[PDB]
């Protein structure tokens, strides 16, 4: 189907096919030497150059080598700099270049490549959609929003653009405005719209506005394989882990950690209160748009399994205590943090990102009435000096209607059924 | 930004190649 051979390349098609046959047969080393010979003999051939890049790409996969892949990324760009490159080949080469740049985490480099593709092919709407993803990956929602507005101005029923536009609106707390874009985009069935993120945020947007249809989308997302259950909607999962909203210490196996937290809870409390009194700026407001109303801040000692040294200057005894427990300090998909919540606070129903952690709450200052936490269908309360444990990959919700502040200590642990091999290799969250 | 308590980011992990 695609036209990849320019005038000269058609005259050397037999040599180009022989080299490509070696690549398809998995003889990568012979293939790179065949294409390097073609690039030597025909230095202007775009197909030979693209063959060299594809072989380096395959070699990077075989060796799991970032350095080899960086070579491929340069050769893909070289294809585009050659004379008389067929449009189909030019697009394929730069699209793979951007894709591999993103794989390596070169998000700035990928963005430049995507911008060049849109400049070269101004009528290709899918390339503009790819550029919007480039901005989303780097955290530039404003430019991403502009891109999808450009896409929807010419192709209003592009479902890929709709779900991404709706995602951005929702992330900007434009909850009502995001629902039709997310809903119409998923319903469009366009490639790229059957994605767990869009089911996740549509249902949540509906919940925030009181739309009872929300759980019909959770059930569908579960039916389509995006969620373990309609209750447990985390998207960064290891399949097969024991799934239940509430856990006892004995069930987790981390009874030594729990005993230490409960025996020593007052020192943890006292350091948290001292920061509240003398270093209040270390408590940072929650910034994930999870509050309907109220005040909620956190003072984080560990995140992604990394100790915050300056924070531990503010709670040195607590940090010294916790350092004995790698099941939490090494949990690279969790945090260790103080969490203060004040009256008038309602945290929206929401889900954490991963089923790979369990979340412990140690009560430090708990008002007698007005504070409670729901996980799945069960609501509980904290007690000073006592640990609660829940799987925050299940939907959970918090209320603070007391007449004074509520302070807890949050300690994430690896899910106990994750092997040591999984705990060292899982990407941090 | 990072997904700490929620799942609000487009991606919650950072790509580092192989
Ligand atoms: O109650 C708090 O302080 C935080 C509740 C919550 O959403 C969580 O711990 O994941
Ligand atoms: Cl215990
Ligand atoms: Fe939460």
């Amino acid at each position: 189907k695609p036209k990849l051979l320019n005038k000269f390349d058609k005259t050397i098609k037999a040599e180009l096919d022989a080299a490509e046959k070696l690549r398809k047969r998995g003889k990568i080393e012979e293939a790179v030497n065949a294409f390097k010979e073609l690039v030597r003999k025909y230095p202007q051939s775009p197909r030979a150059r693209y063959g060299k890049a594809q072989c380096e790409d395959d070699l990077a996969e075989k060796r799991r080598s970032n350095e080899v892949l960086r070579g491929a990324i340069e050769t893909y760009q070289e294809v585009a700099s050659l004379p008389d490159v067929p449009a189909d080949l030019l697009k394929l080469s730069l699209k793979r270049r951007s894709d591999r740049q993103q794989f390596l985490g070169h998000m700035r480099g990928s963005l430049l490549t995507l911008q060049r593709l849109v400049q070269l092919f101004p009528n290709d709407t899918s390339l503009k959609n790819d550029l919007g993803v480039g901005y989303l990956l780097i955290g530039d929602n404003d430019n991403a929003k502009k891109v999808y507005e450009e896409v929807l101005s010419v192709t209003p029923n592009d479902g890929f653009a709709k779900v991404h536009y709706g995602f951005i609106l929702k992330a900007q707390n434009k909850i009502a405005e995001s629902i039709p874009y997310l809903k119409e985009g998923i319903e469009s069935g366009d490639p790229g719209t059957d994605d767990g993120r869009f089911y996740f945020h549509l249902g949540d947007a509906m919940q925030r506005v009181g739309n009872k249809e929300a759980y019909k989308w959770y059930e569908l997302g579960h039916k389509r394989g995006h969620f373990a259950s309609v209750w447990q909607r985390s998207l960064y999962n290891v399949n097969g882990l024991k799934a239940q909203p509430w856990w006892t210490p004995k069930e987790t196996g981390y009874t030594e950690l729990v005993k230490s937290l409960e025996r020593n809870w007052k020192l943890i409390r006292d350091e948290g209160l001292a920061v509240m009194d003398k270093a209040k700026g270390l408590f940072l407001p929650e910034d994930e748009n999870l509050r309907e109303k109220g005040d909620w801040s956190q003072f984080t000692l560990w995140q992604q399994g990394r100790r915050n040294e300056n924070a531990c200057k503010g709670a040195p005894k607590t940090c010294t205590l916790l350092e004995k427990f790698p099941e939490t300090t090494g949990c690279r998909r969790g945090q260790i943090k103080y969490s203060i919540m004040h009256p008038g606070t309602h945290v929206w129903p929401h889900t954490g990102p991963t089923n790979c952690r369990l979340r412990m709450h140690l009560g430090l200052v708990i008002p007698k009435e007005g504070c409670k936490i729901r996980c799945a269908n069960e609501t509980k309360t904290w007690e000073e000096g006592k640990v609660l444990i829940f799987d925050d990959s299940f939907e959970h919700e918090v209320w603070q209607d007391a007449s004074s502040f509520r302070l807890i200590f949050i300690v994430d642990v690896w899910h106990p059924e994750l092997t040591p091999q999984q705990r060292r290799s899982l990407p941090a969250i | 930004g990072k997904c700490k308590d929620g799942l609000g980011e487009y991606t919650c992990t950072s790509l580092e190649g192989f």
